[PDB]
RNA sequence: UAUACGUUAAGUGGAAAAGGAUGUGGAGUUGCUUAGACAACCAGGAUGUUGGCUUAGAAGCAGCCACCAUUUAAAGAGUGC
């Protein structure tokens, strides 16, 4: 469960996504990279859980260079209650996505290992992607 | 396909320098069979081996026997041919050539016999 | 059995004559895996049996820095739980000094890390007592029977004479497993002795 | 039917009294023909193959020993080495290489000595063996 | 047989066909034996 | 690369009549037979040889062109085969015999069962496990081959049943 | 029941996803490839060697190392039964 350790405001406003990446679009830390097609908010369980799965099915599976970290946090409520008396408490974090944008590059291992590692990974999740590599 | 010019080209160069040779169909008969016939053929010293059809025909010209899996024995024999023949069956004696002499059936069975 | 006895087997009908052939290869490599492992368990326990002995030979010469040591020799065999200390050496009558190797990690310490190759050494043959060594002095036949004779009545077998240590070159001193050494390529020198030479 | 057996050997019934037992031979009748005409060493090893006819007309040829059992009098092993290319339990000579052609080249299976020693030397790292 | 949506092979003699216009997975193994619907 | 782009032949005792632009029959001693197609495919019998054309380079006229043959249609790839589906029974008490051309049936019931011939087809039956259907359809011969073995099909925790006599069976390994 | 150029066939049109898919048509890239490829069919698919180890036996196919060399058109110390 990725985190911050330490935060300013454990709350913010909630947010909107639109546009695209900004940049860490492109695999050059590692060899072989995935990327979006879409965008989203994320969970360092979601992440994880897919790391495991590609570090299983690779077994110590090269080196990654994970592009995000899941700094933004978002609340939720305690449940059957009506509107107001204050914002939400903070429940757990975030990872916010904009399309074209990598999340992981990856080196060390073949490329159709690669290739199944990350159809396995992709496949965990609710978004729309696609495989890459260097120039 | 340069290195099908390097096929073409390096069986070309054998089958130009090819100045005696008899030409065999070759079928139905398992490799063990096939090393008895190269045993007694190799201690024969007629230098058997096994090529294609298309780019024999191709020498020719440079036909109607040559379609069919072909092989050849060298000389610059038969007889020992003649013995795996009769003794097993599974062959054809479409042709042959010594010096250029190129040969009929019944030519190569007269050289063979 | 090409022997010929004509037995008359039990062979397990609706059960194939292979199905129950290979069965009876089945129960013979199990009872043959069973009583291996059994057998290989009892091999742990019989050089276990002797390493209590081994143990015992040196803890009736252990003084009490060898009870401390031995302590920490049990935790190494994980049986116990409780800073350089090699080992001791005593006046030998020869006006020489012998390495008193006093213990199993004293031995170590005394034979392993402090005497020389190719030295002269001993251990009580089959006594409970600990080794001993005049380390890189060959020990001639004054000095190999004084050696010999302080183990020969510092064992438990001290009231027995000829205590017959395997004395030669150290370099053929085995050492292994762990605590598993040995003194071979020696010949033995029979030993008898009195007591307050060592001093 | 391939057998493998001393020469010298006779009857024993668990190696081909099944082997040719649906044949139905005389176990210690054949194995005494093949002592007769082999009429050499108990506990070598002779390759030697039956061939009967529809009839129950056997005949057989028996062969040279293996190189595995002509080496293992050489170097001395039991096992061949535990990991070949990682341990070599075993060496040999190219003169050994010349004596064993010499002893087989009837029953070896390449033309020319020199192809003949490339099988051998396939078997010879097949066996993990190094060569003096 | 096996309903899903999620139909693929598992082994090569696994084959894949479509039959009335929807998609099937041929095989020797009913235990691989597929279609959607 | 292909099944249609043949030039499929016209042996002997053979009689096209195209009745009209795509009814058509056919004698021969295999028999008289005869269908009615589609008007795309432009057929032609020449001498000793029948040969098409499809208008339109398309998924169904190669469907066509590849039943290009012998009689009619997939009976165009039919004819000069000639054909017939043996079966050989896996058994005990499974077994049958004829009621004339018809079939009389005893395998794996409280009643027997009977089955008839109605197409031309000559039952056989040269033991009480070997019998053949034989005809000139693959249609109608395999049908009843089907129809029967679906009856007391094989099966897999025992060599049992019907069988196609050149199938190969799942031998699941009776259990 | 317009004209011209293509699309789909599901009545999509005319209600929706993850995901699936030799669906489809379009472009585009790229090795094989009419010395004839691919497939089918026919022929073979062998030798030391049953490679050696271990195994009661392990013989291509229990498991371990090896995975060589030869006839060679090519056949693995063996791809699976």
């Amino acid at each position: 469960m990725l985190l911050p350790k330490r935060v300013k405001y454990r709350r913010e406003h909630r947010g909107k996504m639109r546009g695209r990446a900004k940049g860490g679009t492109e695999v050059h830390f590692g060899e072989f990279g995935i990327q979006a097609l879409e965008a989203s908010w994320i969970t360092n369980r979601q992440i994880e859980a897919a790391r495991i799965a590609m570090t299983r099915y690779m077994k110590r599976g090269g080196k990654v260079w994970i592009k995000i970290f899941p700094s933004k946090p978002y609340t939720a409520k305690p449940l059957e209650v009506r509107m107001g008396s204050g914002k939400g408490a903070p429940e757990g974090w975030v990872a916010v996505v904009k399309p074209g944008k990598v999340l992981f590059e990856i080196s060390g291992v073949s490329e159709e290992v690669a290739r199944e590692a990350l159809r396995l990974a992709s496949h965990k999740l609710p978004i729309k992607t696609k495989f890459v590599k260097r120039e | 396909i340069e290195t099908k010019k390097v096929v073409v080209e390096e069986i070309a160069s054998k089958l130009k320098e090819s100045k005696s040779t008899i030409i065999v169909d070759y079928r139905g008969l398992n490799v063990s069979e096939v090393t008895e016939l190269r045993k007694q053929l190799r201690e024969a010293n007629v230098e058997f081996k096994v090529y294609k059809n298309t780019m024999t025909r191709r020498a020719v010209e440079q036909n109607d026997f040559l379609t069919g899996p072909n092989a050849i024995a060298f000389s610059t024999p038969a007889k020992v041919l003649n013995d795996f023949a009769k003794n097993h069956e599974a062959l054809e004696i479409k042709a042959g050539v010594i010096e250029g002499k190129v040969s009929t059936v019944e030519e190569v069975k007269a050289l063979a016999e | 059995n090409y022997e010929s006895p004509t037995i008359t087997i039990p062979l397990n009908p609706n059960k194939t004559p292979s199905e129950n052939a290979q069965a009876y290869f089945t129960k013979y490599q199990k009872a043959k895996n069973s009583v291996a492992v059994v057998e290989e368990q009892i091999r742990l326990a019989q050089e276990e049996i002797e390493y209590f002995d081994q143990l015992i030979q040196q803890l009736s010469s252990a003084s009490p820095r060898d009870i401390s040591e031995i302590r920490e020799e049990l935790v190494e065999g994980k049986y116990l739980r409780p800073h350089n200390p090699v080992l001791e050496t005593y006046e030998s009558t020869s006006g020489l000094t012998i390495l008193v190797g006093k213990n199993n990690r004293q031995n170590e310490y005394l034979t392993t890390r402090v005497a020389a190759r190719d030295d002269i050494w001993l251990h009580t043959k089959d006594i409970p007592g600990s080794h001993v060594v005049i380390r890189s002095s060959e020990p001639d036949e004054q000095t190999i029977m004084e050696a010999a004779t302080i183990a020969a009545y510092f064992s438990k077998a001290k009231d027995s004479s000829s205590v017959p240590v395997d004395y030669t070159k150290i370099r053929h001193v085995k050492k292994p497993k762990p605590g598993f050494v040995t003194y071979d390529s020696q010949h033995t020198v029979f030993v008898t002795p009195d007591a307050d030479t060592v001093i | 039917v391939k057998l493998q057996i001393p020469a010298g050997k006779a009857n024993p019934a668990p190696p081909v009294g099944p082997a040719l037992g649906q044949a139905g031979v005389n176990i210690m009748g054949f194995c005494k023909e093949f002592n007769a005409r082999t009429a050499d060493q108990a506990g070598l090893i002779i390759p030697v193959e039956i061939s009967v006819y529809e009839d129950r007309s056997f005949t057989f040829i028996t062969k040279t020993p293996p190189a595995a059992v002509l080496l293992k009098k050489a170097a001395g092993i039991e096992s061949g080495s535990g990991e070949p290319n990682r341990n070599k339990v075993a060496t040999v000579k190219r003169d050994k290489v010349r004596e064993i052609a010499e002893t087989k080249m009837p029953d070896l299976n390449a033309a020319d000595v020199e192809a003949a020693m490339r099988m051998v030397e396939g078997t010879a790292r097949s066996m993990g063996i190094v060569i003096e | 047989m096996k309903v899903r949506p999620s139909v693929k092979p598992i082994c090569e003699k696994c084959k894949v066909i479509r039959r009335k216009g929807k998609v099937m997975v041929i095989c020797e193994n009913p235990k691989h034996k597929q279609k959607q619907g | 690369s292909r099944v249609g782009k043949k030039l499929l032949e016209i042996p002997s005792d053979v009689t096209v009549t195209l009745n009209d632009n795509n009814t058509v029959a056919v004698k021969g001693p295999k028999g008289e037979l005869t269908r009615t197609f589609h008007p795309d495919m432009e057929i032609k019998v020449e001498d000793n040889v029948l040969t098409v054309a499809r208008p339109s380079d398309q998924k169904e006229h190669r469907a066509l062109h590849g039943t290009t043959r012998s009689l009619l249609g997939n009976m165009v790839e039919g004819v000069s085969k000639g054909f017939e589906r043996g079966l050989e029974l896996v058994g005990v008490g499974y077994r049958a015999s004829k009621s004339g051309n018809k079939l009389v049936l005893n395998v794996g019931y409280s009643h027997p069962v009977e089955i008839v011939p109605e197409e031309g087809i000559e039952i056989e039956v040269p033991s009480q496990t070997k019998v053949v259907v034989k005809g000139t359809d693959k249609e109608r011969v395999g049908a009843i081959a089907a129809n029967i073995r679906a009856v007391r099909s094989p099966e897999p925790y025992k060599g049992k049943g019907i069988r196609y006599e050149g199938e190969v069976v799942r031998r699941k390994e009776g259990k």
